RNA sequence: GGUUAAGCGACUAAGCGUACACGGUGGAUGCCCUGGCAGUCAGAGGCGAUGAAGGACGUGCUAAUCUGCGAUAAGCGUCGGUAAGGUGAUAUGAACCGUUAUAACCGGCGAUUUCCGAAUGGGGAAACCCAGUGUGUUUCGACACACUAUCAUUAACUGAAUCCAUAGGUUAAUGAGGCGAACCGGGGGAACUGAAACAUCUAAGUACCCCGAGGAAAAGAAAUCAACCGAGAUUCCCCCAGUAGCGGCGAGCGAACGGGGAGCAGCCCAGAGCCUGAAUCAGUGUGUGUGUUAGUGGAAGCGUCUGGAAAGGCGCGCGAUACAGGGUGACAGCCCCGUACACAAAAAUGCACAUGCUGUGAGCUCGAUGAGUAGGGCGGGACACGUGGUAUCCUGUCUGAAUAUGGGGGGACCAUCCUCCAAGGCUAAAUACUCCUGACUGACCGAUAGUGAACCAGUACCGUGAGGGAAAGGCGAAAAGAACCCCGGCGAGGGGAGUGAAAAAGAACCUGAAACCGUGUACGUACAAGCAGUGGGAGCACGCUUAGGCGUGUGACUGCGUACCUUUUGUAUAAUGGGUCAGCGACUUAUAUUCUGUAGCAAGGUUAACCGAAUAGGGGAGCCGAAGGGAAACCGAGUCUUAACUGGGCGUUAAGUUGCAGGGUAUAGACCCGAAACCCGGUGAUCUAGCCAUGGGCAGGUUGAAGGUUGGGUAACACUAACUGGAGGACCGAACCGACUAAUGUUGAAAAAUUAGCGGAUGACUUGUGGCUGGGGGUGAAAGGCCAAUCAAACCGGGAGAUAGCU
RNA sequence: GUAACGGGGCUAAACCAUGCACCGAAGCUGCGGCAGCGACGCUUAUGCGUUGUUGGGUAGGGGAGCGUUCUGUAAGCCUGCGAAGGUGUGCUGUGAGGCAUGCUGGAGGUAUCAGAAGUGCGAAUGCUGACAUAAGUAACGAUAAAGCGGGUGAAAAGCCCGCUCGCCGGAAGACCAAGGGUUCCUGUCCAACGUUAAUCGGGGCAGGGUGAGUCGACCCCUAAGGCGAGGCCGAAAGGCGUAGUCGAUGGGAAACAGGUUAAUAUUCCUGUACUUGGUGUUACUGCGAAGGGGGGACGGAGAAGGCUAUGUUGGCCGGGCGACGGUUGUCCCGGUUUAAGCGUGUAGGCUGGUUUUCCAGGCAAAUCCGGAAAAUCAAGGCUGAGGCGUGAUGACGAGGCACUACGGUGCUGAAGCAACAAAUGCCCUGCUUCCAGGAAAAGCCUCUAAGCAUCAGGUAACAUCAAAUCGUACCCCAAACCGACACAGGUGGUCAGGUAGAGAAUACCAAGGCGCUUGAGAGAACUCGGGUGAAGGAACUAGGCAAAAUGGUGCCGUAACUUCGGGAGAAGGCACGCUGAUAUGUAGGUGAGGUCCCUCGCGGAUGGAGCUGAAAUCAGUCGAAGAUACCAGCUGGCUGCAACUGUUUAUUAAAAACACAGCACUGUGCAAACACGAAAGUGGACGUAUACGGUGUGACGCCUGCCCGGUGCCGGAAGGUUAAUU
RNA sequence: AAUUCCUUGUCGGGUAAGUUCCGACCUGCACGAAUGGCGUAAUGAUGGCCAGGCUGUCUCCACCCGAGACUCAGUGAAAUUGAACUCGCUGUGAAGAUGCAGUGUACCCGCGGCAAGACGGAAAGACCCCGUGAACCUUUACUAUAGCUUGACACUGAACAU
RNA sequence: GUUUAGAACGUCGUGAGACAGUUCGGUCCCUAUCUGCCGUGGGCGCUGGAGAACUGAGGGGGGCUGCUCCUAGUACGAGAGGACCGGAGUGGACGCAUCACUGGUGUUCGGGUUGUCAUGCCAAUGGCACUGCCCGGUAGCUAAAUGCGGAAGAGAUAAGU
């Protein structure tokens, strides 16, 4: 039965990826959040 | 998670 | 003696119980710290288009990762320090480099510095894709550099409607972009909660969002306070004082004057001269001084004993401006590293003084004296002050002066009197904070503690995402990490051997507990009923004693005897809690107040901030007490009440105050754990709902509309017949889609399915790939449905330790 | 279950009335011990033959202690002659405890008196870790099925090989996209992983493997949409949006066949092609846009016709003469394959064509497009399957002989045709028809402006360069993806064999791939999935739930009612096999040779061979049964509700609920109302009352009566009342 | 009557027997005309009722085929659990006893079965109540507010007519 | 049925909603540790060991009844009618055993037949299609099939004589 999760490489990295997350302030302020935490992935591209 | 069913008198 | 009879009769343990012994599992306890926690004293408070923060990919004798570094890639140059050893780590090895100064290492200064990222040539799903221009290369295929973002400011050139112009346009110069902990200013700004509800109020201008700046920021040089005496910018601390006040006068909020301290600094414009480059400030060079960024030297013990090993024991010494610490085979002043002291800089840099340039103007005289402003009306806000009688401050709105012969303030207002001069600016110090650097400290932690992380931890892992987020330390002095032999599968594992003080330290490695699970021994147990014990007690076993019999284990048999906790009038209760063990886990802290105890001083007691070589001392600013009464003015051992009290009320003989400990109270989370929720900022339409764009799918078999043709009929039609036609949210029925019934399954095969049937199946169909709508919002052929297994208000983080008269 | 003496039992062992005994408590008394308190004797902070008396206890109040860690004491003391810790034993105090010791361990520990607390745990469905219980019980994941021999190995039900059996075969096969990321191949190993074992594996370990001018991506082009210079708006942040710039799921240049690896292939190799650019040469020369025009370029449904894929048969080639009756035969088995490209332009589709002339149009111009006229031609042009030729004297090919590691390798290699059937593929982006009226852009073609017209540039022919970069293994309806699993679930596209059948249903098979990762026995109850059933036939049960039954084609026949379509497959009935005949294989379809005709070809007309081939009737024949299996409607009658197809509570409700066409009311004059937005703006709508929004009703038929007091709404505005303001 | 309380109204039809169904009655507790009324062919995994067929639905189960259950080998859970040396009866007792009293019975221990009890297991009860709990929703509850609307002033000036 | 969430009617309420008014639709989990119960074993005991056959303390099962006939058309009764007691026969329900008979089943026997595949082919067989679909059917199991049972008789009694 069809779940909650497809995959999709495309919409994945146009919805969460560097980019995306960059254009915007607020996701700016994720990315300032997850290197004050220190992440070791940043975002979600590869 | 679960639910629960009240077939005990109203 | 044999044969019968009757009575009694231990010895059995499949197993089990108790005790003990020996193990296994497990990792508690103890010991340990290259990790944390809280501070002290300093420094440093930013980085970035000269490309940051943070990454991606590379880079070694290198397979991975870590640490460095960037195609010059664990590095290159130079200048110093230092050097006999050295090529970062896991992590050996290999191949080598050095040894008296070009090994290596440390520091200063450079060079290089891929890709992404403000990212800046364009684009983009970050670490990728695609260029343009120009210079220079040529093997005529190409190649190498450089430049090309945007905005602000300035200057040129051009350049509309439209004649000039202006807008606009093209260049060129500068500047800004981003990141970062807290502190700071400003623009916005909650709710939970408290008020035992709840509106004003409180929480709170807090949380949070946004903008900006600095090492501090802000504030700041009286249109200020005082009160007829005076003070003299701002900021900060202790008082004043929980006072005056504010307040559904409830909860609660809460000054100022003044005083004691820290630290002090004043100026410029609103204009012209006479003087003149005066003082002062800022740039810069130029030295000195003092730091910073590598470093140098640095005292003094032997013998003997135990022991694997001496730093320990027992002797006898020595140094100390060094008995701070660390390491060394057990506890080291004299073994080592250091420490106390004494020194050091080629180069870079801070700070301070001096000095030289470049700006900068000092002084004197005469003027001038901040207007849509003050004020007012209206609506709000800020002042402790909630409109109140409400001054003062800020203004959204509507008005609107005087202007030194004048204005502002002195908490309604007026007069008088004091005080000051708004409507232009600048200003160090005392103050706040610590992402970061260095040193040091702790009646701070010691692996369930301390940062989440002592370990390759913000990792593994979880979630679409925001985000959440672990577990995991210890062999030994030295790996000497067990050659060799044997069993085994050329295993695993084990027995020897050997190493070591010890393997009862063997890497599943310090110590190794308990629950739990085994082997052995002693005793009990197969006619015996129940919180399983207790009182009595034989027998057996065993240890002492000498026969006095005690001691230990077990325990036939027997009297008595229905767990514990919580909550209750009351529980064996068939009321709640608990499978067990170990670890952790709840009345604290700060301040104020009252009371008690205790100590000191005493009609006095005591300081706070602060000063201070500083737990001393100074500082008595203040605070409490010795006098009360009254609403108050006032009076006073009295006073109030009243016209007045013979009165009556409250007082007058009675020691307090400051510490320390303790009992209460108060504010903070306030003994711990637990809500459903409210508010704020974010993340989600990869599921699902709807919509948008672009594609795809629907076997086969029926029914045979309109229309058309040809006849028959009509004046022509109409009508009628036949034949063509192929209409439909049409029919039957696969794929596909739906999900009506039943069975199974319900610790599922599956957190919604399977089997047999069932409905739709050219359409309001179905489906792929993209896109859009976001939380009081979406979407909904509408069920309060759906919006990532969550929906009468998603998820995540924050307010937040919300609150919980309840358990 | 006696159950109304606790029981036994009792005629006193009951009751009544007198006694004297005895039993009976932690009460009382003795004999010791501890503690509190009161007034004393001496002495008294201490204490004494003290003495008297008291000492159940929750909430709670008061008082006194133990122990733990840390600081001072302590540079002391204890300690390698064994510290802490752990584990035994003994002693001791009223208690928390203390002391000492044996063993373990191997380095710390700490008196005393004070000081400070993360200072004492059994519970909180407490937290973390460890370990029990149920328990060697349930389960080991689709009932598609396995068996044997051999091999390897320490060991084989599970691996390898072989021979059988069984399952799928519109999938359980093959190829992809998406997604995964090495799972691919080889070697090696069996700890863990695999629900068992495992020699095996999608496990561990080590190597190898992904080759592109043509396939994709990238690239050019745009859709929805995103971003967005300036700009507009907004406390800030920001929002919207122009020019622009992104964004495929769409539009744009080109490659086929054969061979080859353990693993790759339209990528490598062989053979044969093609495309777009760059450069050069030569010839002829009007070029040219950020411009215009054309083109690209588009629906649904339906109908055929022409084809191919493909299949069948025959022929041909090769092989077979049959384990058991027959089988030299009209027998049996197998093969009979060949692309892109190039040439031809066919069936067929579309359009009249060719000149000259004019013109306020296509933002200017235009020779192009669109227009106006005139002339002349009976044609011309465009598109397009397929076939045929070439590609191809090649490749492939059954099989063959030699070698060799079961592989293989090398050589050779016959026929390689026809007829018929036939798609859902192609012609077809067509044709016909319908209403709901069915992308864009660029590439491409053409036209001229400005700017060049010696040049440049364009056209044409050769030669030549260049075609980068990235992806390419493998899984891909699943053990590799989404579901925590090697999970009876989900997941888009492409391919579509034989027999029967209308069919992609279904059954049996081919190619191909599998037997689902625990088995072996036994053959109880009971449960699950099924089979059959005497007699009765709904008596069952809330209820014919379920099951059983019906089921096909042809024909006959078919009611009430009706909106005339229906109802209707109404009901109900009849015929179905095989063989022969009609007619040895028919009707029909297809159609060669031959014979005429051609302004000549992929031609036309005849012609009928040969293939293919129903349906019907008659006759015969077998069985209980011929739509024989699978497959495949139960039917009828009355009635409620909703008109109907549809939609809905993902995961207990599919309905009478919602929607619905229709109807009515009402708002709305377009800078519309309204809605989303502090606003700008957007939707409404690039629509204009024959429109849009809202509301209620809910096809159709017949109809929808009375009330305006209340509450709303609409209209009026004289009077009463009434804010800010003055 | 999807509406009728009394009520299984009354009558008729259907059955052997009909509280349902169908037809009427009207006494409409408490129908009623676009919150539409009445009818209506067709349609319906629509509701109720009846008939035929059909049958293990049943009288009344029997047998058979498979998959489990059972035995062996291998692997190997779970919910639960204060501790147990865990009998019946009657009585007592936080008032329904394996555990108390009395009394009866019972050698020790497995295996296959059935579920009467252990107030069995599951989940800090959803009903009821309470708290000066929470949330949504309603309205002529309160207090506000967006929006809409009124006027004054400002943006906003100059002639004329009543 | 009642008793959730859906929906509707009547009714109440301005309304959300409500109604022991009504209508339609609507998830019933647990692998048995103990007690208990039904079966079936292991261990040990019962005094040498072992193999048998018993006694019966004790416990359980079983215990129903109709209708005809004879007595007798007698007693009784005017008649209509019609027995007690006692003795036969035949049923119902229930129970037990059994499979000779009557039957069921008999996917392990035989045959028929459809579709398809294979055995080279024909013929003849086999596989698969629910055992392909069917027709029969041995043994066994089994009821609807057929045997049997309930007692009589004693002992002590209840109410009653
Ligand atoms: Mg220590
Ligand atoms: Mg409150
Ligand atoms: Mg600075
Ligand atoms: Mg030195
Ligand atoms: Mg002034
Ligand atoms: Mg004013
Ligand atoms: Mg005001
Ligand atoms: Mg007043
Ligand atoms: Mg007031
Ligand atoms: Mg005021
Ligand atoms: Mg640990
Ligand atoms: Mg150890
Ligand atoms: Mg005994
Ligand atoms: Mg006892
Ligand atoms: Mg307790
Ligand atoms: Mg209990
Ligand atoms: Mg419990
Ligand atoms: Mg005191
Ligand atoms: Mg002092
Ligand atoms: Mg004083
Ligand atoms: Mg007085
Ligand atoms: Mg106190
Ligand atoms: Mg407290
Ligand atoms: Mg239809
Ligand atoms: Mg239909
Ligand atoms: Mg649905
Ligand atoms: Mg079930
Ligand atoms: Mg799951
Ligand atoms: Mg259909
Ligand atoms: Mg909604
Ligand atoms: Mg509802
Ligand atoms: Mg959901
Ligand atoms: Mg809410
Ligand atoms: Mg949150
Ligand atoms: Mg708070
Ligand atoms: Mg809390
Ligand atoms: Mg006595
Ligand atoms: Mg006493
Ligand atoms: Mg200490
Ligand atoms: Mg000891
Ligand atoms: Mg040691
Ligand atoms: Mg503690
Ligand atoms: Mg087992
Ligand atoms: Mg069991
Ligand atoms: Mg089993
Ligand atoms: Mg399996
Ligand atoms: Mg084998
Ligand atoms: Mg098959
Ligand atoms: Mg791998
Ligand atoms: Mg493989
Ligand atoms: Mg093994
Ligand atoms: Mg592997
Ligand atoms: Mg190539
Ligand atoms: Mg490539
Ligand atoms: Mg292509
Ligand atoms: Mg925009
Ligand atoms: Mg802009
Ligand atoms: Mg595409
Ligand atoms: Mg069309
Ligand atoms: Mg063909
Ligand atoms: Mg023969
Ligand atoms: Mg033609
Ligand atoms: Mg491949
Ligand atoms: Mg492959
Ligand atoms: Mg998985
Ligand atoms: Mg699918
Ligand atoms: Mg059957
Ligand atoms: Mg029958
Ligand atoms: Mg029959
Ligand atoms: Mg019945
Ligand atoms: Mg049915
Ligand atoms: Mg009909
Ligand atoms: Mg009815
Ligand atoms: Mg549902
Ligand atoms: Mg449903
Ligand atoms: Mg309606
Ligand atoms: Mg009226
Ligand atoms: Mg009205
Ligand atoms: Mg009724
Ligand atoms: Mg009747
Ligand atoms: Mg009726
Ligand atoms: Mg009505
Ligand atoms: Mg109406
Ligand atoms: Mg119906
Ligand atoms: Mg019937
Ligand atoms: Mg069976
Ligand atoms: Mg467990
Ligand atoms: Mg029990
Ligand atoms: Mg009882
Ligand atoms: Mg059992
Ligand atoms: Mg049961
Ligand atoms: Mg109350
Ligand atoms: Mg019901
Ligand atoms: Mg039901
Ligand atoms: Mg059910
Ligand atoms: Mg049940
Ligand atoms: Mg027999
Ligand atoms: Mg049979
Ligand atoms: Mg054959
Ligand atoms: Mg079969
Ligand atoms: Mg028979
Ligand atoms: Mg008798
Ligand atoms: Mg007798
Ligand atoms: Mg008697």
């Amino acid at each position: 039965m069809k779940r909650t999760f497809q995959p999709s490489v495309l919409k994945r990295n146009r919805s969460h990826g560097f980019r995306a997350r960059m254009a915007t302030k607020n996701g700016r302020q994720v990315l300032a959040r997850r290197r004050a935490k220190g992440r070791a992935r940043l975002t979600v591209s590869k | 998670a679960a639910a629960v069913r009240n077939a005990r008198w109203a």
